[PDB]
RNA sequence: UGGUAGUAGCAAAUAUUCAAACGAGAACUUUGAAGGCCGAAGUGGAGAAGGGUUCCAUGUGAACAGCAGUUGAACAUGGG
């Protein structure tokens, strides 16, 4: 469909695109930045590490709140965490970006990312109920992501 | 109550008539803006009154 | 899979509850295509299905300290 | 080499001194897969179910101090998960702790 | 629709552990074993008022059950 910045070489380029994810806004934006510049399969080691709680992601502008990590100083940054569920969609997207690769006919091995974007999609309300009979919101954050991977060497 | 009275029993049973969902094939209609059943009943949001 | 109906169904036919019942680990295949009261006495004397006995609560102990109240 | 059985002792009073009384014995568990996988190179530690009866048989709150265990690892049956071989924990019963060492058993 | 903010919190009633099965996926489903609680004025078994298909079986996991769910008093089919 319709990106945001289409790729400057078209013919060595794949594409990845999933909408109204349910994962968190703020954890996917922040884990997709440090991604952002990563070789293909160094990328799937960093997730994987991320869900292992090996390597952590940098919380840099949502950073109100969490707490410091040992694991942060690696990125020049004093907080981190470690999104396993916002990690494993992004590397669904990532595989699935592989497989589009794979259908174009490309090398794999020499993918790097370049375009990756979170957006903020409808929220989708519940109910919380609070004291003296008081009604809130209970928003969810789904997100949208898009991925374009190309080749270089 | 086990103790239903005939026109209460009557009643319940064209509510639960009335609460089966809209058959698939209806939507299909040239003049037709109905994607949903939006009157349901569900036993624990709407008491039905009574 | 699901062993929740054959259990309950053990129980009332076996006329204990549920604690009780031992239902075989094994042949669950075997158990979980049973959902009928009548097929499930055929697993009763098969064996896959055997109430378990009764706790033991002995008064042996009150019977000792009744012997010395006397 | 690497199809293996040795047993060790284990001090669980070492191993869970100063936790709670709630979290005694599972914690007793979490600690001898630990120690299995930390002697043993495989992260895929199975315990025996009567080793389970043994560890809890006093209670929560109340575990022996040191447990007889046999360790073996054995090479991984089908459905190949990642770790090509597996680790298996069997409970050794023992009248007394006392000048054991980790003696290596053999097949 | 924002900052607050991925923050407050998800702390009333002792407590779970191990192996297997289905399953693509299991701290949460099922089985088996162990350890516990309610302790016959009960966390048991049955009624009246009240609710009205919530009862039973199969399938789904789109939405809800403030985590997740292979589970449901959720949804769809048929009975009672
Ligand atoms: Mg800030
Ligand atoms: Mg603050
Ligand atoms: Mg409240
Ligand atoms: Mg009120
Ligand atoms: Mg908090
Ligand atoms: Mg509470
Ligand atoms: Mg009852
Ligand atoms: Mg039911
Ligand atoms: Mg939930």
């Amino acid at each position: 469909v319709r990106y945001s910045l289409d790729p400057e070489n078209p013919t060595k380029s794949c594409k990845s695109r999933g909408s109204n994810l349910r994962v968190h806004f703020k954890n996917t934006r922040e884990t997709a930045q440090a991604i952002k510049g990563m070789h293909i399969r160094k990328a799937t080691k960093y997730l994987k590490d991320v869900t292992l709680k090996k390597q952590c992601v940098p919380f840099r502008r949502y950073n109100g709140g969490v707490g410091r990590c040992a694991q942060a100083k690696q990125w020049g940054w004093t907080q981190g965490r470690w999104p396993k569920k916002s990690a494993e969609f992004l590397l669904h997207m990532l595989k699935n970006a592989e497989s589009n690769a794979e259908l174009k006919g490309l090398d794999v091995d020499s993918l790097v990312i370049e375009h990756i974007q979170v957006n903020k999609a409808p929220k989708m309300r519940r109910r919380t109920y609070r004291a003296h009979g008081r009604i809130n919101p209970y928003m969810s954050s789904p997100c949208h992501i898009e991925m374009i991977l190309t080749e270089k060497e | 109550s086990s103790h239903k009275t005939f026109r209460i029993k009557r009643f319940l049973a064209k509510k639960q008539k009335q609460n089966r969902p809209i058959p698939q094939w209806i939507w299909m209609k040239t003049g037709n803006k109905i994607r949903y059943n939006s009157k349901r009943r569900h036993w624990r949001r709407t008491k039905l009154g009574l | 899979s699901m062993l929740r109906l054959q259990k309950r169904l053990a129980s009332s036919v076996l006329r204990c509850g549920k604690k009780k019942v031992w239902l075989d680990p094994n042949e669950t295949n075997e158990i979980a295509n049973a959902n009928s009261r009548q097929q499930i006495r055929k697993l009763i004397k098969d064996g896959l299905i055997i109430r378990k006995p009764v706790t033991v609560h002995s008064r042996a102990r009150c019977r000792k300290n009744t012997l010395a109240r006397r | 080499n690497e199809v293996v059985t040795r047993e060790y002792t284990i001090n669980i009073h070492k191993r869970i001194h100063g936790v709670g009384f709630k979290k005694r014995a599972p914690r007793a568990l979490k600690e001898i897969r630990k120690f299995a996988m930390k002697e043993m190179g495989t992260p895929d530690v199975r315990i025996d179910t009567r080793l389970n009866k043994a560890v809890w048989a006093k209670g929560i709150r109340n575990v022996p101090y040191r447990i007889r265990v046999r360790l073996s690892r054995k090479r991984n049956e089908d459905e190949d998960s990642p770790n090509k071989l597996y680790t298996l924990v069997t409970y050794v019963p023992v009248t007394t702790f006392k000048n054991l060492q980790t003696v290596n058993v053999d097949e």
